[PDB]
């Protein structure tokens, strides 16, 4: 609860659904009403919705927090009808957000006493699985026509193992997840590097430099998360200059993931920065080779691409 | 408490008995040659060694002298004070375990006692 | 089918959790007690009455087989959790996965010290034997000092042999997806770490080795390699042309 | 009534977690099964209905608001328990008080990377 | 728990006395950082009396933050100014215990009644560093801390 | 596994039909049927089967997986009855093996939920302790003769507090304790001698000579795993007469604790010894106060009393 | 019977806690709401109007008494458990024998600091 999964999506409208060429549907789930509204009003203004002509990408359903646990268990279902039928009687790629698709069990599970039924773990309903399945199952691309589906899935007092969360994982293809500890440091997007997969990330698909880089950034990654419990004890005076110097590169990375959202202007109180896939590896890369051991970790805090990092560490001097 | 918690703490707090038990085996050694060599030269972290010089501190033979006693007291001090850090750590881990299966007893029952209630007020 | 007829069938559940999950609905919507996590009462005997089936039949029964590999998913590292604890207890043995080797470069990200084969042995030939012991014993003499590394500013060169033959080990033991080997090629990768012939090649390069050594072998010396086999073992020959290839290569390796 | 006419009101809800309990009473009483910590399957929409309610209306509507102040009293610090986050979930954010930094001296004991605005500067003068 | 819990909401003053406390020897067993109080407000006991409880709180405060590094190095890896919180501390636990007449049985020692002018002289003083020579027991078990010192001279 | 439990049980049989006339019952709570084709097997070639002469000395009750739990709840009390009939009217002191207590707890956890029981602690029934005590009880010295139960234990989640283990605990009087670093030391059985422990090592019990011995065995073998640290690093130079003694005699008594099992004949090529009480306390007596220091290590290695292990010195010089 | 006819008995109770879990094993079947590990309510109520009977009568009343020493198992020291603190509760104090001095062949293995004896000194012999 309060990590990115709204603004992280609200950036992906932003950025994948404006240059989308083809119809969007966004289904808002039991979630707040003014955010609906200012959703509502953000793509009148981009004019991706106009009401004084048919020149409208996205269609939009609401079931939120105020209504009662029938509306908000069937919502999800209304939003999902509409994009299916772009697919099939189109086959047109279909965008679909879905914020947020928890509220589709949890309204569930608040009637499920009334419904007669035996408590399951952690009080949800026994169906609580089969009912998850016949729902994302209807939320795929077919032969047909393909919809890219986006659902921010909430994760109950921020166990990743409750039931919930835990049976959507296998409904996925890749998968970010949002860790409060991390966005306790003021990284932002909030992503653990050491949690989110996606099954394209496979060598034979997007190619060796980039499979690699990223596997060498999670090993780096997971060095330092390994040691920082134990040096917070003993101290840094025993790690050789090897290992000391990766915690350095470790911490930089760390900050490197970071990134300025134009969504989240008003949070950051930066200019939002978007980086191109190419420019990405080549800045990881880089910091993964020694390059960049003489510049601050705060350079690379909060910035684009690996230029920026460069340039922020001269404005560091004063 | 937590389950999540202890578990990280126990892998810490493992890895620190281990480093520092180590740590007390190198400085035994070396505490060993200088020990032996102590005598012979006497007539030409590492606890609160640097601690207690620094605190008061507010050619050749000279030098040698001072260095040689200075490195048997230094490792002497390090290897106890790991041996007494690897001892804390080996309490404390036996301590967190317990916690850990007390939390881990009490978490089955209460989820167990929550779909009972469910079950019975049908 | 294949089992009674003198066939060997392998069977893949994935996941028994899932399936355990399906059966608990089916227990709640009927109203029988629940039990721990909600399960029922009868939910080990579920999968203990499914595994069983699993057998090797005596000659007199054909011979057949049917192996079976039960995937569980636990969560949060919880082998102590309601489904695992019981599909641990039916089996013969388990293959422990885990995110943080996984992460650290570990892929498979299979734990050594954990999983275990009641069968062993009995399941493995000679030559594997052979290499899969000295490896055993190394790995878990590195899994001890493993800790001591990155702090140990004076280990001694006895210590600091275990960690030189522990890293090079755990690199032969990384393996890419979809490629899996024979047997006598796994003798032979083995055959270099466990000899110590990459003791002084870096570690990062060990797994540029092992593909370029195995290419090599593969092609140039497929009589090394159907000999492996035939002797069941690494015979003296076997073992003396190894170590003639393997030198060679590895200072071209290091030209 | 202040909302719907051109009016602004602030309202504090001091606080929500006791509401909470007498809520989980009465429908126990009522013979409603009890669900997660004893309290009722709905306990969320008890409290997700309500601050939906503190909104800000457009001009056409007379431009009132209501704005909401929901307090939460956690146990043992954890915020990441069961109703607290239903109610973090709820809100536009939340300002987390601790008892360390309250005695550390830090008054109002704020803690600041727990804490949030999700409106963040829209709600700010220029100056701030 | 659900009773105690609930029980706090319904009172102005509350003294939560403590099994780790008890243990140390520390009698009453009243934990400083968790027994509050309605009254405990510069308008109500006044700044001199507000300012000390605070700086005493906040030194107990610092000293448990420390205990989780203690507990393994020791105090070897503490700066100086930490060794400074950690001594004072250690004598503002002590002098928190005081021998009960109710008691006089298990601690062996006469009772004592100190009024609140000499409970904040102490404190103040013990804050100051103006007894940062005297021996940590000798604040264990007594009232007013004149008798602190008394029983400093005693041990020599 | 792996730590020669099979074959310690095997033993037992065989050495207690020798040296008592008493017969051994084998109850499988849960048994695999694999491991107990494999048990049944491994039992004929070691000969504490025989599938032709009545040389018998074992009975087999196999409670399998498959089966529903009140079958697997039951089987330790067929296997009981079964051991009950050589007490009560041939008068033998019957061994009772139990593989294993923990499965015959679940599948008594599993009966109840089936039964629409509220659990207790932990999952557990709530007769988890009278379901233990019946037949725990049954399993006592008679009038007639008696019944010695060797039961073996899995601690859930390394739990000792857990309510089932605990709840074995209040029965059993003494624990074997199986060690795979003591296996691969060789050493066979596999017992490692300062974790087993017994209620009957009192003085009153085992007499005032037996105790004394078991003491001394047990601190001469504490002092030496603490020299190892010294050993090692401080080198084993500096180590005063008192010193060597203890580290050269433990290195005695720690290696004339293994011995051949007479089952172990069909591959070790080696005739098994079954050492009298008396031999045993000798011997480590003896060795404790140094009488046979004048021998090399190996030669208490793999023995039998401890006139084996001058035996073998002389002949390995 | 000793204590109100003049004269002085002793009841050893061995253990306290096993009948509290045959009491457990009644109330469970009975369905009684399970509470912290999975105890009735009453558990207290149990031992206590049992340990109450034993006392100290005055002259008139025959001057008689009934000494009690009731046993508890702890599970590795955890005199914090429910059942321990509610002997705790209880009774005049404890004697805390520790596994770790027994196993260091201390014997008796008691916990001098640990125990306690709320009334004892009053009948404690002036030689001693
Ligand atoms: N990308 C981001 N950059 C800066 N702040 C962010 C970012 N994402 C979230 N936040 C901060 O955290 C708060 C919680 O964000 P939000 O997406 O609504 O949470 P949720 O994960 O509950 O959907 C935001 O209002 C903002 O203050
Ligand atoms: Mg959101």
């Amino acid at each position: 609860a309060g990590v990115g999964k709204t603004v992280l999506i609200m950036e992906l409208i932003n950025n994948v659904a404006k240059a989308h060429g083809g119809y969007s549907v966004f289904a808002g789930v039991g979630e707040r009403t003014r955010e609906g509204n200012d959703l509502y009003h953000e793509m009148i203004e981009s004019g991706v919705i106009n009401l004084k002509d048919a020149t409208s990408k996205v269609a939009l359903v609401y079931g939120q927090m105020n209504e009662p646990p029938g509306a908000r268990a069937r919502v999800a279902l209304t939003g999902l009808t509409v994009a299916e039928y772009f697919r099939d009687q189109e086959g047109q790629d279909v965008l679909l957000f879905i914020d947020n698709i928890f509220r589709f069990t949890q309204a569930g599970s608040e009637v499920s006493a009334l419904l007669g039924r035996i408590p399951s773990a952690v009080g949800y309903q026994p169906t609580l699985a089969t009912d998850m399945g016949t729902m994302q199952e209807r939320i795929t691309t077919t032969k047909k026509g393909s919809i890219t589906s986006v659902q921010a899935i909430y994760v109950p007092a921020d166990d990743l193992t409750d039931p919930a969360p835990a049976t959507t994982f296998a409904h996925l293809d890749a998968t970010t997840v949002l860790s409060r500890a991390i966005a306790e440091l003021g990284i932002y997007p909030a992503v653990d590097p050491l949690d989110s997969t996606s099954r394209i990330m496979d060598p034979n698909i997007v190619g060796s430099e980039h499979y690699d880089v990223a596997r060498g950034v999670q090993k780096i990654l997971q060095d330092y998360k390994s040691l920082q419990d134990i040096i917070a004890i003993l101290g840094m005076d025993e790690l050789s200059e090897e290992d000391k110097l990766t915690v350095s590169r470790a911490r930089k990375i760390q900050r490197f993931l970071s990134q300025p959202f134009q969504v989240a202007e008003v949070f950051t109180g930066h200019l939002g920065k978007l980086v191109p896939l190419k420019e990405t590896i080549k800045g990881f890369q880089q910091i993964l080779a020694g390059e960049y051991d003489h510049l601050p970790e705060q350079a690379f805090y909060m910035v684009g691409p690996i230029e920026e990092a460069v340039a922020k560490a001269d404005k560091l001097a004063e | 408490a937590t389950l999540k918690d202890i578990t990280r703490r126990l892998k810490s707090i493992k890895n620190i008995q281990k480093i520092t038990k180590s740590m007390k085996m190198v400085a035994a050694a070396k505490y060993a040659r200088a020990e032996r060599e102590l005598k012979p030269a006497r007539v030409y972290l590492c606890g609160a060694i640097h601690s207690s010089v620094a605190k008061q501190m507010k050619l050749a033979n000279i030098i040698y002298y001072s260095l040689k006693e200075s490195t048997t007291s230094e490792q002497s001090a390090r290897m106890t004070a790991m041996d007494n850090a690897s001892k804390n750590a080996s309490e404390m881990i036996d301590k967190l375990t317990l916690t850990f299966n007390r939390t881990r007893q009490a978490v089955i029952t209460k989820e167990l006692i929550e779909i009972i209630s469910g079950a019975a007020a049908l | 089918y294949f089992r009674d007829n003198g066939k060997h069938a392998l069977i893949i559940y994935d996941d028994l959790s899932k399936q355990a999950v399906a059966y608990r609905q089916m227990s709640l919507l009927l109203r029988r007690p629940p039990g721990r996590e909600a399960y029922p009462g009868d939910v080990f005997y579920l999968h203990s009455r499914l595994l069983e089936r699993a057998a090797k039949m005596n000659d007199a029964f054909g011979g057949g087989s049917l192996t079976a590999l039960p995937v569980i998913e636990t969560q949060a590292g919880d082998v102590s959790a309601y489904i695992p604890t019981n599909v641990i207890s039916i089996t013969d043995g388990q293959i422990f996965l885990e995110t943080e080797l996984f992460y650290k470069g570990i892929r498979p990200a299979i734990n050594v010290g954990l999983s275990v084969s009641r069968v062993g042995s009995a399941a493995q030939t000679r030559a594997m034997k052979q290499v899969a012991g000295t490896m055993k014993l190394e790995l878990a003499q590195y899994r001890e000092v493993a800790a001591f590394a990155q702090f140990g500013s004076d280990l001694d060169a006895a210590t600091q042999q275990l960690l030189s033959r522990g890293v090079r080990l755990t690199e032969l033991l990384k393996q890419g997806q979809y490629s899996p080997m024979a047997i006598e090629e796994q003798v032979a990768v083995i055959y270099a770490g466990v000899r110590g012939y990459l003791d002084k090649l870096e570690p990062s390069k060990i797994t540029k080795f092992e593909n370029a050594f195995l290419s090599h072998v593969i092609s140039q010396h497929q009589a090394l390699l159907g000999k492996i086999r035939t002797d069941g073992k690494i015979s003296e020959e076997s073992d003396a042309k190894l170590k003639e290839i393997v030198t060679n290569f590895l200072a071209g390796f290091e030209a």
